[PDB]
């Protein structure tokens, strides 16, 4: 489900599910 | 950056996983 164009809330939701308990950083600005 | 690699182009598990802590 990750090999697609993931934008906005869709991308943060993928990070939330793949990363789990680990957490992640979302830096759009870059 | 992530938007460029996963929004503007197709993402991968490798890329997402680089943003996990
Ligand atoms: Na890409």
């Amino acid at each position: 489900f990750v090999n697609q164009h993931l934008c906005g809330s869709h991308l943060v939701e993928a990070l939330y599910l793949v990363c789990g308990e680990r957490g992640f950083f979302y830096t759009p600005k870059a | 950056g992530i938007v460029e690699q996963c929004c503007a182009s197709v993402c991968s598990l490798y890329q997402l996983e680089n943003y996990c802590n």
